[PDB]
DNA sequence: AGCGGCGGAGCCAGCAGGGAGCTG
DNA sequence: CAGCTCCCTGCTGGCTCCGAGTGGGTTCTGCCGCT
């Protein structure tokens, strides 16, 4: 669907904030490149959450609808609860 | 086992005495599988043939020698299950036996 | 007991506490007592983690989409909103509604 | 009297699985009007709705050869005032039931001309002496059909009362919620304690098909009777009720989502999905 | 007209029901940290109140949309919550009770 | 046992009323609630050999939006109602320019009068009751939520706007005692206005099959 | 191993089944190669109501006991009562054995009697003289094993079956109580 | 020696029996 | 009008189900014989 006809909730879900961290985490122990800049922590997981809390991910969420289409919501456009 | 008829695995009043009323497996065996008593004994069997001869001389009769015209006010003997015969005085029977 | 005796005694009734320690009779009766609800603890079991099971695999794929209606496996709705308020069950709370009655 | 509602996993057993004969069906039918607010009248709704067949009325039942019906070989002066068969039928009711169910040997005896039509008559009794007689003919397999009629008319004959429901209880509710509730002029609740009347068999459309019954209120406990009667809709708030019944009478909570989606997914097919 | 609703809504009338947010703990929670003193009359307008829940009403959205269609199907899936809200923030239970600044 | 069945008869058409009136059909008040009193005086008291007797207390209403479909009502006196006396109901529905019909009988209705039922369905659509069915007004009993039938137009906006299709909606059976109150074909979806305990008042679609 | 007694007669009443009261007395030799052969007495459950019936070992239907006592070989009525009801005073058994006494006024004689119970045997004879010995070797050896096996015992188990039947009528009046089957008296 | 033969509870299918209904 | 056809209802027999895991132990995996 086009930009203007989003009608998902804005908030990040549960599931999203976990699985996106759980995926953008495992890329960062794969040695991606970090979006944020850290201060020493070497926990992928931790280093996760920071670029979740800067808001920096570099991951889009596809929401599928039931009829069959779909959103592509980034992590820095959609609230995140915690 | 594993069945939801509860009435079989009750303790049933006639436990006095003869089957541990505490001791029962806690699992799907409860009432099922249960202990005997301290003083309880089972009996081992016997033959009924002397009770048969000591009835026979008292005061009773057979089924073939009575007819059913003086069963009703009598008393009926049964010796391991078998109806054995008929007698007229119940009491100093009892007594003796 | 004497036959047809009614009496409390006779009939499971303890006049006695776990302190003065119970009369034989009193002892057996409350021995068959606690053996009903030992039985009945293991057989519920049988029955309760069936149901569990049944009502579980009848409701396994029901969710709430992105639509944020509710939706068997089959897209087949079963609500337009999950509790038809569309509403968590862990973030609500028991109130008062103060213009009521 | 009748708690022998079943509940807990006996009852949840009969609600997932929708069992078309539940243990305890019941009632629990409310009352319209001066019915519902004195005893008497609540009686008369009660007698109407008891099923009562007329072996629980009658004493003992016996026959006899009388060669004349003039003749009378019993010595009842009423069938010498009052007075074609030799072969007849005699029924001895009692006073007790008779005046509890308040019926009427015209009653009982136009019951049985419907019934069986013009191949008998009876001769009752009037409601003057002590014994309560009525004799049976046969107007024109001679006697033993006598027999066999004498036994199918005491099995089944609705002298008062409806089918299936075989003993209804009566009493005034304590609990708010089964009790009527209005609104006074003041905006109050004003709990109200009616008379109601519980059964324990089930017909959910006989019963609410009568006169003097409130046709709003009366719940069946029967999800099948209720599919039958009221709708699927009605189903799904009734099924409702009876699953939070069970759960709320422990004290304990449940909360209303997962009760309304299991009343939802079990009914929201049309027809009572049970969960087998 | 929201009494109404409510008293048909709820039979037997019961007051205790399940609601996300408790807006009377709130509200006490809003009076200690901000030190209201409830023995002083209160700066608050009683048309902000009004003007305030009617936004907030607007802002607690369940089904999205603004065709009538959705329109009924919000305000059916928030009726009860907008119910307890009004009957709650009103203006005269704020200047008599709350005194919330 | 006169008074019983003139009660009896006056409630069927009582319901009978109401029925219409919810259906559509074009009913005044006085009709609507009328007392037992006014069924005496305008029928006679007397449905054993009497006045207030079948066949001329039957029931002919019209829709508000137009006064060209037109819905009448049937109380045969036979018990069990048959073909050959449901084919004179068939012969007045051709002879009047009308299109379906009701049939409230007084015992069950025999099997082929119910395969006729079905087979002439398409150009007539006329449906069966019951003598004890309609003593009482079903929609009126607290179980029963607000049940509103939906137009053609509306349900397409409602699939429109919720975006799924015909077949995904909660559906109800075309038999049951709600869905044969209203009269409905399948494939028409019926708006259920319930009361929610939880928030306020919840809308549900379902669909007849 | 717990077990049900041997040798003894139970009145029971099953709920949900076509007949109310049925007396079991399954029953062994003094330890005797044969099983428990098991027999049912049995009482309808509701035009005449309550016929007696008694499902027998090695036989596929229920047979009516009075054709039992005819087949044992009792041709006469009167002496079949006699073996039953021990109290011909008292109407009430008489008004409940009548309903199974007027099912077999078709048998009079100890042969058709045979002939009946060899044709509902599980083995049926083609010819008459077949099924005689084969309803006859049942009644010798499967009915009743202690009460005897031998020559002439037909008084002893007509007298014992009249008796299951006394003890049925018994339960079914109400004269008698129902055994309890938990009772450990009738356990061994 | 190596293998060759010698209990209980609760939903469907299926028959049996009995009315409407058409036809000579 | 009496006899034949058909559809429904009622009743009986049949099939499948019967908590979640966990630790041990035990015996048993054919024998006779006959070429």
């Amino acid at each position: 669907q086009a930009n203007q006809k989003r009608i998902t909730t804005p908030y990040m879900t549960k599931y999203e904030r976990a699985r996106v961290l759980g995926t953008r985490a495992l890329q960062i122990a794969m040695c991606a490149p970090v979006m944020v800049e850290l201060e020493g922590e070497t926990d992928p997981l931790l280093i996760a959450m920071k670029e979740l809390k800067a808001r920096k991910i570099p991951i889009i969420i596809r929401r599928y609808l039931p009829d069959g289409s779909y959103e592509d919501w980034g992590v820095d456009e959609l609230i995140i609860s915690d | 086992r594993d069945g939801k008829l509860a009435k079989p695995r009750q303790l049933h009043n006639t436990l006095w005495g003869m089957v541990c009323p505490a001791e029962t497996p806690e699992g799907h065996a409860v009432g099922l599988v249960k202990n005997l008593a301290l003083m309880a004994y089972i009996s081992v069997g016997s033959q009924p043939s002397p009770i048969l001869e000591f009835l026979e001389e008292w005061s009773m009769e057979n089924l073939e020698e009575i007819s059913p015209a003086a069963i009703a006010d009598a008393t009926k003997i049964f010796v391991n299950g078998c109806w054995v015969g008929i007698h007229k005085d119940p009491e100093q029977l009892m007594n003796t036996l | 007991f004497i036959k047809d005796d009614y009496g409390p005694e006779s009939r499971g009734f303890v006049e006695n506490s776990y302190l003065a320690g119970l009369t034989p009779t009193e002892f057996f009766f409350h021995a068959m007592g606690g053996r009903e609800g030992l039985i009945d603890t293991a057989v519920k079991t049988a029955e309760t983690g069936y149901i569990q099971r049944r009502l579980i695999k009848s409701m396994e794929s029901v969710m709430v989409k992105y639509d944020a209606t509710v939706r068997n496996s089959i897209n087949q709705v079963v609500q337009l909103r999950y509790g038809e308020d569309g509403l968590a069950g862990e973030s609500v709370e028991f109130q008062n509604l103060a213009t009521l009655k | 009297s009748a708690k022998n509602v079943t509940l807990g996993v006996p009852r949840l057993k009969e609600l997932i699985n929708i069992s078309k004969k539940p243990k305890t069906p019941s009632l629990t039918v409310f009352l319209l009007g001066q019915s519902a607010r004195d005893a008497e009248r609540a009686k008369d709704i009660l007698c109407r709705l008891e099923h009562t067949t007329l072996r629980k009325v009658t004493a003992n039942t016996a026959i006899y050869y009388d060669p004349n019906p003039q003749s009378t070989v019993v010595a009842e002066d009423q069938e010498w005032v009052n007075v074609i068969s030799p072969w007849l039928l005699r029924v001895e009711l009692d006073r007790k039931h008779m005046t509890d169910r308040k019926l009427t040997m015209e009653q009982i005896a136009e019951k049985i001309n419907a019934g069986f039509g013009d191949d008998l008559n009876c001769i009752f009794n009037d409601d003057n002496a002590e014994k309560l007689v009525l004799r049976i003919r046969i107007m024109n397999d001679d006697d033993v059909f006598l027999r066999c009629i004498e036994s199918n008319m005491l099995t089944d004959m609705t002298l008062q009362g409806i089918e299936q429901i075989s003993k209804v209880y009566m009493h005034l509710p304590q609990t708010d919620n089964k009790k009527k509730i209005i609104i006074t002029e003041d905006g109050e609740f004003k709990a109200l304690q009616e008379w109601i009347l519980e059964t324990d068999g089930v017909s959910l459309m006989r019963v609410l098909s009568e006169k003097d019954v409130d046709p709003v209120r009366t719940t069946s406990n029967d999800i099948v009777e209720i599919f039958t009667v009221l709708g699927i809709e009605a189903v799904r708030k009734a099924l409702e009720r009876e699953l939070y019944h069970v759960i709320s009478f422990d004290g304990s909570y449940v909360n209303y989502r997962h009760l309304a989606l299991l009343c939802d997914t079990m009914t929201c097919r049309g027809h009572l999905m049970a969960i087998t | 007209e929201d009494r109404e609703v409510l008293r048909v809504i709820f039979p037997t009338g019961d007051s205790k029901v399940v609601l996300p947010c408790n807006l009377l703990r709130m509200i006490w929670n809003a009076q200690k940290i901000f030190h209201i003193n409830p023995r002083l009359p209160s700066d608050l307008h009683p048309i902000k109140v009004v003007e305030g829940v009617k936004e907030l009403s607007k802002k607690l959205v369940i089904v999205n949309g603004d065709d009538p269609l959705s329109r009924q199907a919000q305000e059916n899936a928030t009726l009860l919550f907008n119910i307890h809200l009004r009957s709650t923030l009103c203006s005269r239970r704020m200047a008599e009770e709350f005194r919330l600044s | 046992d006169d008074e019983e069945e003139t009660y009896r008869l006056w409630k069927i058409r009582k319901t009978i009323m109401q029925l219409c009136h919810d259906r559509g059909y074009l009913v005044t008040q006085d009709e609507l609630d009328q007392t037992l009193e006014e069924f005496k005086a305008q029928f006679g008291d007397k449905p054993s050999e009497g006045r207030p007797r079948r066949t001329d207390l039957t029931v002919l209403v019209a829709h508000n939006d137009d006064p060209t479909d037109q819905m009448f009502v049937f109380f045969p006196e036979e018990p069990k109602v048959g073909i050959k006396t449901i084919k004179v109901y068939c012969q007045r529905m051709q002879e009047e320019n009308i299109t379906r019909a009701l049939i409230v009988v007084q015992q069950g209705m025999t099997p082929s009068a119910k395969q006729s039922l079905v087979d002439m369905a398409p150009k007539y659509i006329l449906e069966q009751f019951l003598q004890q069915e309609l003593l009482i007004n079903i929609t009126e009993h607290e179980l029963v939520p607000e049940h509103v039938v939906m137009t053609k137009e509306e349900v397409t906006e409602l699939l429109a706007r919720y975006k799924l299709r015909e077949n995904q909606l909660p559906r109800i059976q075309a038999g049951d005692p709600v869905a044969r109150y209203f009269g409905i074909k399948r494939g028409q979806v019926v708006k259920i206005i319930r009361p929610s305990e939880t928030a306020g008042r919840y809308i549900t679609y379902r669909l007849v099959q | 191993q717990e077990k049900m007694a041997t040798n003894t007669v139970y009145v029971f009443a099953k709920k949900d089944s076509k007949y109310a009261y049925t007396g079991e007395c399954r029953s062994c030799l003094e330890n005797s190669s044969r099983p428990t052969s098991t027999i049912w007495v049995s009482m309808l459950a509701r035009a005449i109501g309550q016929r007696i019936v008694a499902t027998l070992p090695y036989i596929k239907q229920e047979v009516p006991i009075i054709i039992v006592f005819r087949a044992l070989g009792f041709v006469s009525d009167r002496d079949i009562l006699e073996h039953i009801i021990y109290d011909f005073e008292d109407p009430e058994m008489m008004e409940m054995v009548k309903p199974s006494l007027d099912e077999a006024f078709v048998i009079q004689e100890q042969n058709v009697a045979l002939n009946f119970i060899g044709s509902r045997g599980a083995k049926p004879g083609v010819t008459k003289e077949k099924r005689i010995k084969y309803a006859k070797e049942v009644l010798q050896k499967e009915m009743l094993p202690h009460v005897g096996v031998s020559d002439f015992c037909e008084t002893k188990k007509a007298y014992f079956l009249g008796y299951m039947v006394h003890r049925l009528l018994l339960a079914a009046l109400g004269r008698r109580e129902l055994d309890d089957r938990d009772h450990y008296g009738n356990k061994r």
